[PDB]
């Protein structure tokens, strides 16, 4: 019955602005301290903001000090993280969470929170001046003649797309096992790129038609490619 | 001397020299006696008129400068001395004064330096000369001024609701003469609900705005935003008027009215169809409303003959206000601004509304007479007379020029009034003073206010009842606790005022005029729980605020050592039963009925001891003052035992113990038991009425619907016959008839 | 500034093991530390609060402890559902900081990656770029090092790689290495070799292709 819902994410251009909304329900929002914690891809948790339980004095990490502004509204029973002068470095998954007054203590020189009990689903925020774009699929077939005995390896290269995510399937889901689709990497240009591969018996190569199906929904792109 | 001695001399020389020129040439000698009778808003206008004909008198000019010095208006006082000095150079002491005042107010301008040089050569090396030399040096430098500004801003970041700090920001802006920034912050700050409630802040708002209007910067910049800032002045005046009337004395309130009326006359000429015009509309109503409240304040202290005439006069004022239509909300630029304006509108209609009623309850169609007799333009002059001194020009006074056309002379409807109150709960930041007033105004009416809706408008998403009722920790506060609290605050307040007047009407007092109606204990609690909920507390004071609330919880829930007189508990019990018994949803019904049973279960032990004419153990420093005025008597015990047994049955029914509920309901032939019997017989019928099912059962199902029809008919039959029964109905009569129509068509 | 240094960065264990993770506070910190479990992509969940107090609902096999400025999370008997990343968190004056994190990977026997190199496709050369792909499939452990040779010449700063998470069936990883530069530079060299070093390889192994085959 108690939950936190994050909203107000999405992509934005560097130097722009966004506003996240953390909607709370089930606990008295007045006596709870609200925090925001971002996490870049493959990185750890970074505390970015806090709001003392019953009054709402702000406190930010120096990585975002002066740019972000966190607020709490009793009437709307919702907290927000206003973000300005967004940089590519701020690209990360932003979570919110509460700490009851039972866990919020004030001491000489600042206040402390014992732990973060309730967490949200986490809303994504991408900051990149690269504009939306569909993927270009380049096939990766085996230049092998039964190299690894009875099994060979094929794959597809999904490249020059923005933004995440891309989804891949083989033979429209017929070839489920043996597949390994790797996470994408930010090419210095600004567009992401990944690879998808599968191990299949070499004896069946040339008989069973192998096709990778990629779908980049943010740009309404669909591409099937045989190898 | 007194007020009569000086205002009677008006007719003395008025009958000796009636021409306008000689009438104004006596202004200095008129003002000569008002300065002695402690009238400075009046003496100011008297001398100022003599200055309009005798503009070359150095004595008169200095006298006004010395009077503006008492008013602490440095810019105005200095200029007056300047005129007297340039007319007559021999006034050395004024050259010192000018130099003395220029260095104390602001040194940034070289004008303070110049006048100091002259002051030196007029008084060679006098003790004051060095004193001024040190004063001029005192003021900080550019780095120093910027240094102070950063403190205030850094201080305002974490303390935006601090009255003093925000005031200092306006003073710092004004010291650097960047008044545009002063008003800019002043405007963005009139959206703060707390600052808007600060008497001293609004006073600063009136000045910083006026200073900007006359300021050279206002004209040079543009005439486009001129209207925007002008609106805030009117808004500030309304807020300032509300506060001055309550705290300040009779004299100060009247003086503020004149500034209000001057602004209105200066604004009406522009008109138009934008925020300013709409603002003028709503503020116009406030003017009369407060003016009516102001009128009633004077009459309270005065004799009976003046009271009736003044209350008659006030009744017209409130009427004028109520008539004024709801302002055009769509026409404002922003959501915050428009919502504010409506909030004030609701406040106007609510406050004026109850007053209109309380004054009209005195006699039969008393309102009609008020309009038929004083709606005449003769009343307009009788109003200006009682409020102001007739000497002021009646041409530029908005009061004397308003077109009083077609006064509705229609008493207000309760249903409209309720929605006005509910919409205006946030008008005065929900001060327990505000609510305790409203709650008392409805205490004399036959329809009760939607208190639970008031609290929902203030503390949003605060649960009706907290799951963790076991402890008294104030994180478990519930809208029920508050509703139970306000009930006692008003039940207590009413009894206290009843005792006061008995030693010496109580309903008739307007909201500003009356003093604190609750105990400082109660007020401290409400202010605490409010600051806590809205998240405007202080990290350090959190634990103290938290404990202050916790202390009283055990009393609002009738736990260990509750300072509750049995009568107050009973009042809580029935007031929640009937409050809940009219609700539609089950969640709310259950909660309100639960609490009602709870309080009942705590009283009945007391009633039994009282039933045998024994003594109740009186409390130790109770939260809600005990009174023998309402001490329970044996004559009423059996009724409560019966009325309580109903509340028990109702909860049994809501929980599922229909067998025990019906057995009890049927035992007592009460109007309320019919509506309950009917409502539960209808449910057993409707569900089973149309599904495929055993025919014998279907006949039994219909049989219940037949009982429903009969009980509703018994209600209406007994209702139409006697009025006392109409008031006992747990729901409105039309609601009972509404069900019956559907019951029979089924 | 206070810092929570978490160790180890990556841990490998099997079911039933008594596992230990530790965080050191630079300055002397009071018992206001917490522990969290974050499964891949999901939200972080609270395990221990106030250093050694168990959060209601957490299994009893979790326990927190402190010694000096070193805080330690202890799992008495590891379970399959506990194979996730963990974080330590301190709350000092008006500031919260987290450890770098600790990934608990399922331990298994060693496996050698079956490598397959792939050339850039005709379609990609049409665009004007050239990407070489080097697969490392179903190996263990995560640690490995790949190097690129253009005509037996080391390359760095122009290629990248990414690794899959530990598979659910065999508990093995996979790596895709991409060497990206212009077609012009790709047509300037003939031989291309991808070398791999790994604990499972008896000796380093390399596979290569020549433009045109």
């Amino acid at each position: 019955e108690v939950q936190l819902v994050e909203s107000g994410g999405g992509l934005v251009q560097p130097g722009g602005s966004l506003r996240l909304s953390c909607a709370a329900s089930g606990f008295n929002f007045s006596s709870s301290s609200i925090h925001w914690v971002r996490q870049a891809p493959g990185k750890g948790l970074e505390w970015v903001a806090s709001i003392y339980s019953y009054s709402g004095y702000t406190s930010y990490a120096d990585s975002v000090k002066g740019r972000f502004t966190i607020s709490a509204d009793t009437s709307k029973n919702t907290a927000y993280l206003q973000m300005n002068s967004l940089r590519a470095e701020d690209t990360a998954v932003y979570y919110c969470a509460r700490s009851p007054w039972r866990w919020s203590g004030v001491s000489d020189g600042g206040f402390y929170y014992k732990a973060l009990d309730y967490w949200g689903q986490g809303t994504l925020v991408t900051v990149s001046s690269a504009s939306t774009k569909g993927p270009s699929v380049f096939p990766l077939a085996p230049s092998s003649k039964s190299t690894s005995g009875g099994t060979a390896a094929l794959g597809c290269l999904v490249k020059d797309y923005f933004p995440e995510p891309v989804t891949v399937s083989w033979n429209s889901g017929a070839l489920t096992s043996g597949v390994h689709t790797f996470p994408a990497v930010l090419q210095s240009s600004g567009l992401y790129s990944l690879s998808s591969v599968v191990t299949v018996p070499s004896s069946s190569l040339g008989t069973q038609t192998y096709i990778c199906n990629v779908n980049h929904k943010p740009s309404n792109t669909k591409v099937d490619k045989k190898v | 001397r007194s007020k009569a001695d000086v205002e009677r001399y008006i007719a003395s020389v008025q009958g000796s020299t009636p021409s306008p020129r000689q009438k104004s040439m006596k202004g200095f000698y008129f003002a000569k006696l008002y300065y002695e009778a402690k009238e400075y808003d009046l003496a100011k206008k008297y001398i100022c008129t003599y200055i309009n004909v005798q503009e070359r008198d150095p004595k008169a000019h200095r006298f006004l400068g010395l009077l503006y010095e008492l008013e602490e208006n440095t810019d105005k006082a200095v200029e007056c001395y300047r005129r007297s000095v340039e007319l007559n150079p021999t006034q050395k002491d004024l050259v010192l004064k000018i130099a003395e005042l220029l260095c104390k107010n602001d040194v940034t301008d070289g004008r303070a330096k110049y006048w100091l040089e002259r002051a030196a050569k007029l008084f060679p090396g006098s003790p004051a000369i060095y004193k001024l030399k040190e004063q001029l040096l005192d003021c900080e430098g550019e780095d120093g001024w910027n240094k102070l500004f950063d403190l205030i801003q850094s201080e305002l970041y974490v303390r935006p609701d601090d009255v003093h700090v925000n005031i200092r920001l306006v003073e710092v802006y004004r010291s650097t003469k960047r008044l545009k920034d002063a008003v800019a912050h002043c405007h963005e700050a009139e959206r703060n609900i707390a600052l808007r409630s600060s008497l001293e802040w609004n006073s600063c708002v009136v000045q910083t705005l006026k200073e900007y209007l006359e300021s050279l910067q206002c004209l040079e910049s543009d005439k486009s935003d001129w209207r925007a800032t002008n609106t805030d002045l009117l808004l500030a005046y309304a807020n300032l008027m509300l506060l001055t009337l309550s705290t300040r004395d009779v004299q100060e309130s009247r003086e503020l009215l004149q500034s209000f009326d001057s602004a209105l006359q200066s604004v009406k000429s522009l008109g138009g169809n934008d925020e300013l015009s709409a603002t003028f509309l709503e503020m116009k109503g406030h003017f009369y409303m407060h003016a009516g409240s102001l009128l009633l304040k004077m009459g309270q202290h005065s004799s009976n003959v003046q009271w009736r005439a003044l209350s008659e006069l006030a009744a017209l004022c409130y009427l004028i206000a109520f008539q004024v239509p709801r302002p055009k909300i769509k026409l404002i630029k922003g959501e915050a601004g428009q919502n504010l304006l409506e909030m004030m509108a609701c406040d106007r209609l609510s406050q004026s509304g109850h007053m209109l009623l309380n004054l009209s309850r005195g006699k039969q169609d008393f309102l009609k007479e008020i309009v038929e007799t004083f709606a005449n333009k003769s009343g307009q002059s009788a109003l200006y007379d009682a409020l102001f001194s007739s000497q002021s020009p009646k041409d530029t006074s908005f009061l004397g020029s308003d077109d009083i056309g077609n006064i509705d002379v229609r008493e207000p409807e309760l249903e409209d009034l309720t929605r006005y109150d509910v919409g205006a709960i946030r008008a005065h930041n929900g001060s327990l003073q505000h609510l305790t007033w409203l709650g008392l105004q409805w205490n004399s009416l036959p329809a009760l206010p939607g208190i639970r809706k008031w609290l929902k408008q203030l503390f949003h998403h605060l649960p009706h009842e907290t799951s963790r009722l076991e402890t008294n920790a104030p994180e478990s506060i519930c809208i029920l606790d508050l509703e139970v609290f306000l009930l006692g605050v008003v039940y207590t307040s009413h009894l206290q005022l009843k005792e006061k007047c008995n030693s010496h009407q109580p309903l008739c007092l307007p909201l500003p005029v009356c003093k604190q109606l609750c105990t400082e204990r109660q007020k401290s609690w409400w202010d605490a729980v409010c600051t806590l909920i809205h998240r405007k507390a202080v990290p350090g004071n959190v634990a103290k605020l938290r404990l202050l609330v916790q202390h009283e919880i055990n009393t609002l829930r009738a736990q260990e050592k509750h300072g509750l007189q049995p009568a107050l508990l009973v009042h809580w019990a029935e007031c929640l039963q009937k409050m809940g018994s009219g609700l539609n949803s089950f969640y709310d019904q259950r909660e309100y009925m639960g609490r009602s049973v709870h309080y009942w279960k705590k009283v009945l032990p007391l009633l039994k001891i009282i039933k045998k004419k024994n003594s109740i153990p009186e409390p130790i420093d109770p939260l809600f003052k005990h009174f023998h005025s309402v001490d329970i008597q044996a004559s009423e015990i059996v009724e409560y035992e019966e009325d309580a047994h109903i509340t028990f049955a109702i909860l049994d029914a809501v929980n599922g113990n229909i067998e025990d509920a019906v057995t009890a309901f049927e035992s007592i032939k009460s109007v309320v038991s019919y509506w309950n019997l009917a409502l539960i017989f209808h449910r057993k019928a409707e569900d089973i009425e149309n599904d495929a099912l055993s025919p014998e059962e279907q006949e039994e199902c219909k049989n219940y619907l037949r009982k429903t029809r009969d009980y509703l008919i018994k209600i209406i039959d007994d209702s139409d016959s006697n009025l006392s029964v109409v008031k006992k109905l747990p729901v409105p009569l039309e609601s009972v008839k509404e069900m019956l129509n559907s019951v029979m068509q089924e | 500034d206070i810092q929570m240094t978490q160790s180890p960065s990556s841990l490998s264990a099997s079911v039933g093991d008594r596992v230990t993770i530790t965080c050191r506070a630079s300055q002397s910190v009071s018992s206001a530390v917490a522990w969290y479990q974050q499964k891949p992509g999901k939200a972080p969940k609270l395990l221990i609060y106030s250093a050694s107090s168990l959060y209601s609902g957490v299994p009893s096999r979790f326990s927190g402890s402190r010694s000096g400025t070193d805080f330690t999370l202890t799992i008495s008997s590891l379970q399959p559902e506990d194979f996730a990343t963990y974080y330590c968190q301190q709350s000092s004056s008006s500031l919260i900081t987290f450890g770098q994190g600790t990934k608990v990977e399922i331990k298994r026997t060693v496996a050698a990656p079956s490598v397959f190199i792939f050339p850039p496709s005709d379609s990609q050369l049409k665009s004007g770029t050239a990407s070489v792909v080097c697969l490392l499939n179903n190996f263990y452990p995560r640690e490995a090092k790949v190097q690129w040779k253009v005509d037996n010449a080391l390359q760095s700063g122009n290629s990248q790689e990414s690794v899959t998470e530990q598979d659910s069936k065999d508990s093995t990883y996979s790596l895709s290495s991409t060497l990206t530069l212009s077609k012009a530079d790709y047509e300037k060299h003939k031989v291309y070799a991808c070398e791999v070093t790994h604990q499972g390889l008896s000796s380093p192994v390399t596979k290569s292709f020549n433009r045109g085959e």
